[PDB]
């Protein structure tokens, strides 16, 4: 993968703490 | 590729001479690994 080596949306969820 | 002697007994009279000077080369023709040569032989070890 890469080979370049030279050296949003408000959506309703409960959330719990 | 032969002997002096042979090349005499050759050159007398069974060869004939086509010409005495020719044109040679006098480069060697280096080579050498960069750019993505040196990353391909390094992580997986490998080049062409």
């Amino acid at each position: 993968r890469g080979m370049d080596d030279v050296a949003n949306a408000r959506v309703p969820a409960d959330l719990v703490i | 590729v032969t002997t002096a002697t042979l090349k005499r007994q050759l050159l007398q009279g069974i060869l004939q001479i086509d010409d005495t000077a020719a044109d040679v080369p006098v480069t060697y023709g280096e080579m050498v690994l960069q750019g993505t040569n040196l990353v391909t032989a390094l992580v997986m070890g490998k080049a062409v």
